[PDB]
RNA sequence: AAACUCCAGUUGACACAAAAUAGACUACGAAAGUGGCUUUAACAUAUCUGAACACACAAUAGCUAAGACCCAAACUGGGAUUAGAUACCCCACUAUGCUUAGCCCUAAACCUCAACAGUUAAAUCAACAAAACUGCUCGCCAGAACACUACGAGCCACAGCUUAAAACUCAAA
């Protein structure tokens, strides 16, 4: 699909975070996808670089508390 | 036999080379490079000579020229290696093949046929 | 001959247990492979027994690799029965 | 500090000394672990011959020699002869891969000497001369 | 490119009259070239 | 696969190059 | 028609390829440190690929170089020098135990 | 084996038959020696793995087609 | 071409050593080489006794000539390193940085060999 | 047992021989074949096919001539075993293996699976082995044995190689 691009470099920079999957529930919401969705939703605003693009979602999340250790 | 100062092919053309220092034409010259840097040039003289479009390298006649250089290529080391029988028999087949390009081309184009023959010095003859 | 000496296949003894140090050293030549290799040089093998000899014991080597492979995939699966009745 | 399994280097400046003497000056046990017989020869440091034993010279004969039992033999005869002219610490540098091999190696220990180290200088070329053709027997 | 980077290197070669002056500036420096590498891939250099 | 074939074969050659040293 | 359909691409979680710890340096024949690190100590015998690790282009430059360094004199040959025996240890085989 | 127990369960409830063990070669193939000459053979069989153990086909698969049985199989 | 001399020289003192490096890089100026640079490895101590003119060594000096000289000139002044008395050992070997070192992407995996054998119940 | 006893061991000096490990690699070359180092020359062909004989190559063994010689080693001699032992086992030594220059032209020279192009569907396919096929071309083969023979021809080959029948005989191989 078109956001597993997306997702390599999320979990490439950040990888797996401490929330666990829970694949039972069928309306479940990971980190990184909530991080596509509002990936996708700057898109739509008519970014047409992925650098920018990725570096404006990562802010938004922080903003709302999410948290986004880097393996650095 | 180009003599040994003759600049290379590549950087003959590269503009500012005829006024350098004499060492630097000496490292560029064929004397500090090996025999297939001596071949290239023979087979630039040749086409010259005899195409018409040396730029074209894929045609019939290129191709007489580029394995006639390595016709003498080969009889130069085996002058010196008589008992090198690998090199022996890149010779003959490499003259075999020869023979098969100067058939077709003298019977599409008999014109240059005898210019090549003359340019090579090539006495063509039938095969028996 | 021409090299130092006492630096090769030398081994130090400790608290003068001699039986360690031998088994050490005898662990490096073979792992080495010095110890087969004086053995098949006491009488000519000729090439043809040689190349016959490489290839019995490479083909060995690649069923027991994957033999093994196997051997320790599948001891996940020596665990107990878990439907004992049906 | 600990301990390593590698010679001490001689350029090199060390603390293990035996008997205060340096690994250098230690003699050397130059055992010959042969197929039939096994022969036991100490030396010191300035290759100067102290003593020579074996199984020939202990009375064995024939396929006595290539025995177990034979090459300790010829090693408390080199141990007893060497013992006496101030010999208690040696370098071993056995050639071979003999039956006398490591029975020498006890031999040698039966008769008071302390073995400090091991040395393996078995002939092996890179191929070099052919040896005689395989035997049927 | 290459002919301008030679023109330049041409100058350090060594000649007859500056023959003996380079064998003197040699025999007074050492060039290493032993450089060992551990398991990440990192260059060790020596410290001489 | 056997060599009966052969030997009939091995033995028509020495047989042969035993005849041609006799005469 | 449906915009959900998978799309053709190429794997995009592949992960970069494998390196050897030799890739991209080069081995030269005056550098002992480098290869002695792939013989062993009390023989002088060259490690294989399956000890070393590295692949088949970088093992035969080692091989090439250590045979080359051997008949200069450069490196020992029936021995591994002393002085590169507290170096990195970068081939997978242990002796002692 | 997993499923064996939910299995005869359910053909219980549904008045229906099950078989969860080991098929021993000729149940369908050789019924009138093993059960009679009158038995009736199944007029449907459904699997619900058409594996054995051995990860291969059921030999049921094959012994049904034999006997003209249809078969349904996940 | 370019080349490198690795030469290994007696161990002498250094009036001697710059005399023999001058010798040996003036038989290859007489040659028609066109020496580069001189790097000193510094003096070690060999890896094995090697013997030469009648004497044994056990110490010598490291000593790098790079150069350019045609290919008739290379077999030329291996003779003349085997007549040098203060010439332990000498070997030219085409110099390694004109030898461009290829890309590599990574190590490719090798999967198993399939078909090898018919699909048959033997 | 014979043999050797100017023998053996340490150390040092010292090859026209042969090339551990790497190589769990799978490369080069037409094949034969090629695995120590360096350098030089250098690895045919922009359709395919194309020869017992043309042209050129071809392991080992072997001939001729001149050198070399560590080791190995047909023959031979000695020792032993054995009913015997012209063998297997032990010892010693030679032709030979090596170099140079010519010749010889053979192999289970067999990956016994021709060269080129292509396919994986259909009846998959006697068996085994290394799954089964298609197009095109060259070469070869038609019961066994006689026969890697005889004759003839050709060849630096003269106890040779290549090519290569028939008669008698069987009802199988
Ligand atoms: C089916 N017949 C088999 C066949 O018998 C054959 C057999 O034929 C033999 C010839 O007479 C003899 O001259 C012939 N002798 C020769 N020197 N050529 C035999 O080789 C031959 N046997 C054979 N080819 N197996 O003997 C004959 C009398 C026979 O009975 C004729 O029918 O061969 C016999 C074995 O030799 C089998 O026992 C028979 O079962
Ligand atoms: S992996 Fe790139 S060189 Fe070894
Ligand atoms: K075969
Ligand atoms: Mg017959
Ligand atoms: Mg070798
Ligand atoms: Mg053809
Ligand atoms: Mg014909
Ligand atoms: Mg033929
Ligand atoms: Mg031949
Ligand atoms: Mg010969
Ligand atoms: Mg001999
Ligand atoms: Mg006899
Ligand atoms: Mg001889
Ligand atoms: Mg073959
Ligand atoms: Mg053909
Ligand atoms: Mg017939
Ligand atoms: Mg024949
Ligand atoms: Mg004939
Ligand atoms: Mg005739």
């Amino acid at each position: 699909y078109h956001e597993d691009r997306i997702r390599a470099k999320f979990y490439s920079v950040y990888g797996s975070g401490q929330r666990a999957f829970d694949l039972f529930n069928p309306n479940f919401k990971s980190t990184c996808q909530r991080f596509v969705e509002k990936y996708t939703e700057l898109q739509k605003l008519g970014e047409t670089d992925e650098e920018k693009l990725f570096v404006e979602t990562g802010k938004a999340l922080l903003a709302e508390g999410v948290i986004l250790r880097r393996v650095g | 036999d180009p003599p040994p100062s003759t600049l290379l092919k590549d950087y003959q053309n590269v503009p500012g080379i005829e006024k350098v220092d004499d060492v630097v034409k000496r490292l560029l010259s064929l004397e500090m490079a090996n025999k297939k840097e001596m071949l290239k040039i023979k087979q630039e003289q040749f086409m010259k000579k005899i195409v018409a479009n040396p730029e074209d390298t894929r045609s019939l006649e290129a191709r007489i020229i580029a394995l006639s250089v390595k016709i003498r290529s080969y009889e130069e080391h085996l002058e010196k290696h008589r008992k090198d029988k690998a090199h022996k028999r890149y010779l003959l087949m490499s003259i075999d093949q020869r023979k098969k390009m100067l058939k077709n081309l003298r019977n599409t184009n008999y014109d240059v046929f005898e210019k090549i023959c003359w340019g090579l010095g090539i006495e063509y003859t039938f095969p028996p | 001959a021409k090299h130092l000496k006492f630096i090769a296949r030398t081994v130090m003894v400790q608290e003068g247990n001699v039986e360690s140090a031998y088994r050490t050293l005898n662990r490096i030549l073979t792992m080495d492979g010095l110890i087969e290799d004086i053995k098949h040089r006491r009488y000519y093998e000729k090439p043809c027994r040689r190349r016959q000899r490489e290839s019995y014991e490479r083909c060995r080597r690649i069923y027991n690799m994957e033999m093994a492979r196997k051997i320790n995939f599948l001891m996940r699966k020596n665990r107990a029965d878990p439907w004992q009745g049906c | 500090t600990k301990f390593s399994i590698y010679p001490p280097i001689p350029g090199e400046e060390s603390s293990l000394r035996w008997a205060g003497k340096k690994f250098e000056e230690i003699p050397i046990a130059h055992i010959k672990a042969s197929h039939n017989n096994t022969q036991i020869q100490v030396v010191s440091a300035s290759n100067e011959p102290l003593a020579f034993a074996s199984c020939g010279t202990e009375g064995f004969r024939n396929a006595k020699k290539g025995t177990g039992i034979a090459a300790q033999t010829a090693g408390i005869a080199a141990a007893a002869r060497a013992k006496q002219k101030g010999v208690i610490h040696i370098r071993v540098v056995v050639k071979g891969l003999g039956p006398g091999r490591l029975s020498a190696m006890h031999g040698l220990i039966m008769g008071g000497l302390e073995v400090i180290s091991i040395t393996d200088n078995t002939p092996i070329p890179h191929n070099g001369c052919r040896p005689r053709k395989a035997r049927k027997l | 490119r290459e002919v301008l980077q030679l023109q330049e290197e041409v100058k350090n070669f060594i000649t007859r009259e500056n023959l003996e002056a380079r064998v003197e500036a040699a025999l007074d420096s050492r060039k290493n070239y032993n450089w060992a590498i551990t398991r990440e891939g990192l260059v060790v250099r020596p410290q001489r | 696969k056997n060599v009966l074939k052969i030997r009939r074969r091995k033995m028509n050659h020495h047989k042969y190059r035993k005849l041609v040293k006799k005469t | 028609s449906n915009e959900d359909l998978p799309i053709s691409m190429e794997n995009p979680y592949k992960e970069p390829l494998k390196k050897c710890i030799l890739c991209g340096k080069h081995v030269d024949y005056k550098n002992v440190q480098l290869l002695s690190q792939f013989v062993s100590p009390f023989t002088g015998c060259i490690y294989g690929r399956h000890i070393t690790g590295l692949c088949g282009k970088k093992q035969k430059e080692i091989t090439k170089a250590i045979k080359r360094a051997q008949i200069m004199g450069f490196m020992p040959v029936t021995y591994k020098d002393p002085a590169y025996l507290k170096d990195p240890k970068v081939c997978n085989i242990r002796y002692r135990e | 084996r997993q499923f064996s127990y939910l299995i005869e369960n359910m053909a219980r409830d549904c008045g229906e038959y099950a078989h969860t063990r080991y098929f021993r070669g000729g149940m369908l193939t050789n019924a009138r020696l093993l059960f009679g000459p009158t038995v009736r053979l199944p007029d449907l069989i459904i699997f619900l793995h058409t594996l054995n153990n051995i990860f291969e086909p059921h030999v049921a698969v094959r012994d049904a087609a034999k006997m003209n049985i249809p078969t349904v199989g996940i | 071409p370019r080349y490198e001399l690795a030469l290994i020289l007696k161990a002498m003192q250094r009036p001697e050593t710059a005399a023999t490096l001058k010798r040996t890089i003036e038989a290859l100026m007489d040659r028609g080489a066109i020496v580069r640079d001189l790097e000193n490895l510094g003096e070690r101590a060999l890896p094995y006794r090697i013997s030469a003119h009648s004497q044994q060594h056990n110490r010598g000096g490291y000593f790098l000539v790079d150069f350019y000289a045609p290919t008739a000139a290379v077999e030329s002044m291996v003779e003349h390193l085997s007549r040098d008395i203060d010439v332990i050992r000498g070997n030219i070997v085409k110099h390694p940085l004109t030898q461009e070192l290829k890309e590599c992407e990574g190590i490719v995996p090798v999967p198993l060999a399939e078909k090898l054998y018919s699909t048959k119940k033997r």
